[PDB]
């Protein structure tokens, strides 16, 4: 309908400010709420409540305390709402900013030479509820007979929301450890964060243009529809190869159980948080592969992720273009322009710089092996929330650092994307000089 | 009281400045964002919009405003089309800035309320001021 | 004099020159090292080729002891090989840069000092610096070891330090000289000057009278970053290791600072370790890994991604965070292709390092910190070991060899592939891909 | 009263209309023969000439007229140069048309007696007329 | 039924739209990248290429396509060069838009199989419509 | 069968030639006399006149003609104005050729019965010939 | 003793060379980046900027500089407008290169302190040189 | 002190003016008659002629004059040719004006005694005036 | 036997193609790298060089080649300077391709052995071919 | 013995000179009044006209002349049009000058009997002179 906007006023991106205040505008009121003893059986410390509130809003799922026991029924519902706000809130907020970014692009194109925002938000909410509804009934098919009518629905509806939102919060002491060989819950959860971590743009593009075929889909949709099954396949096969002979975590399973555990871990590695198998007794070569999977994350307009799959895909094919010394980066017979290539490369290098300082700080505040420090830092930054045992023994300074890593990792790649999009214009430019690289 | 100016060029910006000085609510609409920012501090509301698009004009309730200025000068076609959309949208008074006599013939004869050619009108008055 | 060239004929072609030069110098050295004239007991094909790769790539990593397993003929062979590695890499980079500048100037003319003297200046600088190091080291080693043993070790270690090779004739490299400042600064100055870059040295030589302001942008970046990197490395290593009993706890106040400075300087692709890295704490290991990655200057004897690449990446990140339109260093705009080159070098190096680390953890069974440290050391040409090189397997030796080869020539090769790519007559429409 | 009009654009033709209908005698100057032919129908005297040349302006005897109008719109250089030549000739009163504020202040420095900027002036008066006062 | 349309102007896009809607795969070629973007949505494959260069046409593999349309209107010389190079490339059927009678006869002499003059043909057939 | 063609361009001559061969009475109007002489031997009656002048159109009596064809492409503003005059004169059917979609969208809101974009119309119509060759 | 040279043509580079060699720091400003790169070698600071924009001159802080040379030769409008903006920016001394006597009188009337006509001045001095 | 000036542009007119003011007999040659008429009042003798025409130069008897100015700026080729004819005729000292460094280098290498580049020389000397 | 041609345009490329097909070693030198690539296959040695520069011409030993062709057409000053530098360097025979009669006259005055006027020589030739 | 030359460039002037000096009668046709005046000093008949318009071509009756020479160099379209209309008129033998190979092959397709490329023909002939 009406394609227009009101300019902010007297020319730098204000969208990073919108994202930053939106996240801080909900974390602080949620933090003081968790201090009230109505939500916790015994009460939480200011640091513990802040860490829990950050993990719920970031939907990282990292817990300094046990979710199932330390929180009351009111607290469990409070956690339920927050992971709606963290996952669906970002998914809606990213879609709203993406919609408004295109509107400014469209009007500037008209000056030189689509549904409305309210309509778009309705589909985002509708998709989230219908997806969680499908997960709810399938999860209720098993848990209701086991635990009863009222407990069965609550656990089913809790985990349907958590899985779709990429939250990873589990009401059991061990996250999905009791369902290693159970396909119903393992696949119901898997589908929830696979499509939850797929992006509204991918779902929306497939919804509106599936009849024209795959060839006429958007470039971003084609990337996600190929890389996500490719990442799931390589994750499942490579986890299976490195863990089939380890007695501690996966060696005592059936042949079908071998692949179910391998697939579930790979699917949850891409920012879900559930772990069918134990990560403490999980071999180092498989730790690195999961670390890569956590970084690659989910889609751009999804419920969770680190750097997104499209960001990894562009840099991966930029490298292929560079080694074959092609002039343009090309996928699906489309040229990826250099600013997009710069955005993909800049996000990786900035994230790596943040990760290195965060990793360095943790080994100072707490004393543990480096393989544990790197794994925890990636999980907090990539918002996966998979732990390797260092989270339980975290110190007070370590909790503060991990809160900052969770906040920066949740908004960083999306915020740095928009800073690169609209830099402040300058009337004074300096001469260009060549700097030797290599 | 409430005024709408479409096109924020030399003529459009000048209209907005006086309308704000008289304590009136003025709406500035322009396709180019850079020009909207210049007039942002001189109007009550500044919107970047395309008044050639019929649905965009529908959302911005121009029929509620008492007077509407179409101050597009470069494109003869855009000014004619914007005027015709405003009339069918329900605007009672439409003032159009015309750069040439040929366009002024079209705009008046399709139903524009007032026709303004800046170059001609000062041509009359500058002569009158020299005479007396 | 004459500014001209003959076109190749008919993609980037200098990567081919670099690759064929490296291979055609590596293979004869590997063939020679099998001969029992150079080794007292003889070397296996895998071990000999690993030693040849370490010598040519001047990594300095040793599957066998340098001082014992090699004879006098082999010891002289190592000197020649590490000369070839370091000085030949410097000279080849300078020649390719000269030819690139010639082509740039000719194309600029079309749109709108010669090579021989440049090579002579490179050799002259190397010999003068190596002679200064030789005399400074002979001032100490000759009295305590004899007239001809003293000169030989002094010359060998001057050659190794200037060339950033790190090969030492003692069983423990520089462990016996923790508190001795003469040899410490003599070696330190050699790979600081050797790793500074010939471009920086020449720019300071030819334009020091105009002042620092009128120096070239690369020279200013190096002259600011190298002292800054040395200072931050010294401070961090002193802070993180001054209470560890195994390395720096037992030393004196001056000795602790000497060891910290020496480790900070040698982490930048030199390879000498005054202190033991096996008993080295984890945060300091991460700091040293970062220092090894940052490396030495561009047209130098060092390795890894160069200091200028890291500086451009840092300033580009600062510009992105402040949302400035242009990356500006010393009141000069760094064009977007250079930023893209720096970021691409970092990303490609990271991907190669990840694959190499995964392969090493597959073939070899060791903790992640050891594997990651060894991979960074091999790729960055530094050659500092954490106890994993001695326990390598044969596939591990092959993987480490490949990492050494790719690390030594990679960043320069990836820089030159970006320098002038294949032109295309067919272009596809541009489409937007969501990032972040 | 005798008036001189330099430039025969939309502004100059309107000035010629009003002045001729007011009973005065005017002289019209333009460089394009197409515009002067249209003006020759009603003006007292129509001459094709360039007003940026000193000798041509001297031949026209601009000093006789009490009011001289310059209506060169597109070429800012031509407008400034013609104003300077007219002032150096010794015409008592100069009125010049300006398109932007920079040209306006340049003409102010030159010494044009009155400067008319049609776009902003019509903006002002149209706003006043909308305000009904 | 593979088609190649060279030039994606007002005439070219309509040909591409109709051909693609009729179930056939077409190739769109244009030197203006921004105009290639518009056609890239509904065309099987779109390419930014200059068809007045022989090697570019060789890389395009126009010989494989059954029929090639050149819709270059403003640049007469570009249309002539594209038609000539397409004939040397070995296209079986070549269709060329003509804006002038001299251009049409020159194209006929070169070897263009079908020549379309949109103004003249549209005038003839609109006259037929007005007759009936 | 009474017809009138306004604007003897490339499109105008094509309409005039084909329509006359059928045996219908046609009026050719064009501002340029030279193109009228070229169409003199292909039309029954041709008059050199301007159809954007309101008084001239009344003399031509376009109301008697069953169809009027406005084929002015160079001046889009003249095409819009000429369409209004024919509608005011009482012509039942007005056919106007449009070069651009922006001009066409104005013309539809005017009330022109048929809008002809020759380049786009040949786009489908030539392409359909490609399918069945 | 700081100088600012606006315009880096043949005259501007010569002024910058002779000013820098005398031990004084100068600022070089030009819209052409190639000429700024040329001057960047020997000039204390070189800036790619448009001096006909009033905001660009304001952040350049030309008022701090003791004397400002405007050496724009080809574009008369650029020279006139740069001189006007420099004077309105409150700079003490303005030197302008003029290519014509009509430009010279205009620049004098604006308020340029000293006006340089190269062809006339060089002609006078060469004629004087012939005498001795 | 007998002098000749070839070409009556701005530089040539300035040279003739100052040299007549100094009180010396001069002869001025220019291909355009109007500038000859303009300079006739000032110069001692002014003849309309082309100095790229060898027999005309021979008639002019340029070898009598101690110094000659060739001040042709627009046509570099004409300036070089005039310098060659002046040198061949036997002029003891020839001074020629050059607009570009390439023309100056050609003129020096062919044997011009003095090369005048108005923009650069004014550059250095205006800067020197700036110092003091 | 040994030929050197400077400038690889339409004239120079044809010279290379005929001379090499004749069976002699020819040196093709051009400042633009693309033209050198195009002519590289035909000629024995192809060099990208600037023959405007004296040191480059000295390094490329043109004094031993039997005959040297200067085939720059666009730039008159570049062609004149290349010819004069080649004569200074000791080339016995220099043939120059000239585009204008003034350029041909200047080159003849310089001392170039052979002057080639492309369209003029075709003028006489084709006239004679029409006559007989 | 009667010849017609279309286009009065340097090639056309040279061919007219040689044809006249051989005693033939030539007609010189061109669009520029200055060049046709320059030819009129020596041509039997000089007419200023555009040869791309059919009516003038019929009026001056090219068909009478046995040989017609078309020397339009700068405009490729003008040369193509002149050749096409000349062949349409019914002149037995048409000679046309082509600047590049694409123009030459288009002319060959049109029907020009002899095609002259001065640059390449000079290339071959000077190479032959170089050989012996
Ligand atoms: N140097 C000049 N001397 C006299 N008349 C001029 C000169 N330059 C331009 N003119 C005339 O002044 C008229 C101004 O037209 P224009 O610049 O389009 O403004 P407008 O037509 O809106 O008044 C032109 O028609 C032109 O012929
Ligand atoms: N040499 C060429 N090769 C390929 N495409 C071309 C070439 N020259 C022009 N075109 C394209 O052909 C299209 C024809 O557009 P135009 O000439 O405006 O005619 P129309 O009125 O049909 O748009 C242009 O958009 C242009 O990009
Ligand atoms: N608006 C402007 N702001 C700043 N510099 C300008 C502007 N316009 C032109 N210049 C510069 O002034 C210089 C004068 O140009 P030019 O006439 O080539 O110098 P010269 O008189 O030496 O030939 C140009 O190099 C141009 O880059
Ligand atoms: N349509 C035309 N009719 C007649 N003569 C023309 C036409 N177009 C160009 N010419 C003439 O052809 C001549 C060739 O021009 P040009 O290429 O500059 O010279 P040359 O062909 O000698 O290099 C010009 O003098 C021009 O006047
Ligand atoms: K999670
Ligand atoms: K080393
Ligand atoms: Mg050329
Ligand atoms: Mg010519």
């Amino acid at each position: 309908r009406g394609v227009f906007y009101v300019p902010d006023g007297k020319a730098k991106g204000g969208e990073p400010r919108i994202i930053l205040l939106s996240f801080l505008g909900v974390l602080l009121p949620s933090a003081v709420l968790l201090t009230l003893p109505v939500f916790s059986v015994s009460g939480l410390s200011i640091t513990d409540a802040l860490f829990t509130a950050t993990s719920a809003i970031s939907v990282t799922g990292l817990g300094v305390v046990d979710t199932g026991q330390h929180f009351t029924l009111a607290g469990k519902i409070l956690l339920m709402c927050l992971m709606q706000i963290g996952g669906l809130g970002q998914m809606t907020l990213s879609a709203v900013l993406l919609y408004m970014f295109g509107v400014r692009l469209s009007l500037r194109q008209q000056a030189l030479a689509q549904v409305n925002l309210r309509r778009l938000v309705k589909k985002i909410v509708t998709f989230a509820l219908v997806a969680e509804a499908i997960g709810f009934v399938f999860l209720s098919y098993r848990w209701v007979p086991e635990m009863g009518w009222q407990t069965g629905m609550f656990y089913a509806l809790f985990h349907s929301i958590s899985a779709f939102n990429n939250a990873g919060f589990a009401l059991f002491s061990d996250s999905m450890m009791s369902f290693v060989n159970d396909p119903l819950v393992s696949f119901t959860l898997a589908g929830l964060f696979i499509f939850g971590g797929l992006g509204f743009t991918v779902i929306g593009d497939v919804w509106r243009h599936w009849r024209k075929g795959f060839h006429f889909l958007h470039i971003h949709t084609k990337i996600m529809l190929i890389a996500t099954p490719l990442l799931l396949l390589v994750g499942t096969v490579l986890f299976w190869l490195l863990e089939r002979h380890n007695p501690n975590t996966m060696g005592s399973l059936t042949t079908g159980g071998q692949w179910l555990a391998a697939f579930f871990q790979s699917a949850s590695a891409r920012t879900a948080g559930f772990n069918s198998v134990d990560l403490t007794q999980f071999t180092q070569p498989a730790l690195l592969i999961m670390i890569v999977l956590m970084l690659i994350g989910a889609g751009s307009t999804s419920t969770g992720g680190g750097i997104k799959v499209s960001t990894f895909a562009v840099a991966f094919m930029a490298t292929w273009t560079f080694l074959r010394q092609k002039k343009h980066v090309v996928m699906f017979k489309r040229t990826v322009n250099w600013p997009t290539v710069t955005k993909s490369l800049a996000i990786i290098v900035v994230s790596g710089a943040i990760l290195t300082t965060a990793m360095f700080l943790l080994m100072l505040t707490e004393k543990a092996s480096f393989d544990k420090v790197m794994f925890e830092t990636i999980s907090a930054f990539a918002t996966v929330g998979l732990t390797a045992g260092l989270t339980a023994e975290l110190s007070e300074p370590g909790k503060y650092i991990m809160i900052v890593v969770m906040i920066i990792g949740r908004i960083g790649p999306l915020t740095l994307a928009y800073m690169l999009a609209r830099p402040e214009p300058t009337l004074i430019k300096y001469p260009e000089d060549t700097v030797l690289t290599g | 009281k409430q005024f709408a100016v479409i096109g924020l060029g030399r003529f459009g910006l000048a209209v907005c400045k006086e309308l704000q000085d008289s304590g009136s609510q003025v709406l500035a609409v322009d396709i180019n964002e850079d020009r909207v920012k210049e007039a942002a501090g001189f109007v009550s509301q500044a919107i970047v919009a395309n008044c050639t698009h019929e649905e965009t004009v529908a959302e911005l309730k121009l029929d509620d405003y008492d007077m509407v200025m179409i101050a597009i000068g470069a494109d003869v076609n855009a000014s004619i089309l914007a005027t015709l959309i405003a009339k069918e949208a329900g605007v009672k008074s439409v003032w159009v800035k015309a750069n040439d006599r040929f366009q002024a013939r079209v705009l008046q004869k399709i139903g524009a309320d007032h026709i303004i050619m800046p170059e001609r009108d000062m041509g009359i008055r500058v002569a009158r001021k020299m005479l007396d």
